[PDB]
This record gives C-alpha cells, structure tokens and sequence, in this order.
C-alpha cells in the first residue's frame, strides 16, 4: 500500500508536469537553446528525434 | 490512525473543492480538475463524495 501510494504520487507529479503541453515536433534543442540573451543551454537538455 | 490522516487530507481537499468549485467560483488556475475546468457538482458516494 505504501509503494502504491508512491506510484500514484509519481503519476500525479508526472501528470502535473505533462498536462496541456503541445510541442513543436521540429524542436531541436541543440539548435534552439537561447531567447533574448537568456541561456537555455544549461537549463533544458536534448530533445527532438536525432 | 495513519489512514485517518489521509482521509483528513482528502476531507480538506474536498472542503476546498466544495467551497471554490461548487459553492463559489474561484479565479485560481489548475486546482479543480486538471485545467480547462468549468465547474463542479456533488453527490454522496459511499464513504466519500463523488
């Protein structure tokens, strides 16, 4: 029961992180890691397809 | 005695849901439901609420 509480806790955390987020399919984070002198190279890692 | 704490947490969550979703209309975001939320109703389910 404790481990199932942990499992549904992790799934609530993951659904809070992942509800309502569309994405660009052509998002290449090694090409896109900056917007207006703000450094998103260290913030968000690799993403895309390749 | 440990499970009454989870029932009291669910009681406080349904009290705040009764107050700000059903019994009034809250300007808060991502609390009732999941986001993209409209309103709520209530119904005495066994040993809880629905």
């Amino acid at each position: 029961e404790v481990n199932d509480l942990l499992d549904i806790t992790q799934l609530q955390v993951a659904n809070a992180l992942m509800q309502g987020v569309t994405l660009s399919s052509n998002l290449n984070t090694n090409l896109h890691s900056d917007v207006d002198n703000i450094d998103f190279k260290s913030l968000l890692g690799c993403l895309g397809s390749q | 005695l440990s499970d009454i704490t989870l029932i009291k947490a669910g009681a406080s969550r349904a009290i705040e849901k009764v107050n700000e979703c059903v019994k009034s209309q809250s300007p808060r975001i991502n609390f009732c439901g999941n986001g993209n939320h409209i309103l709520s109703l209530v119904q005495n389910a066994p040993y809880g609420l629905l």
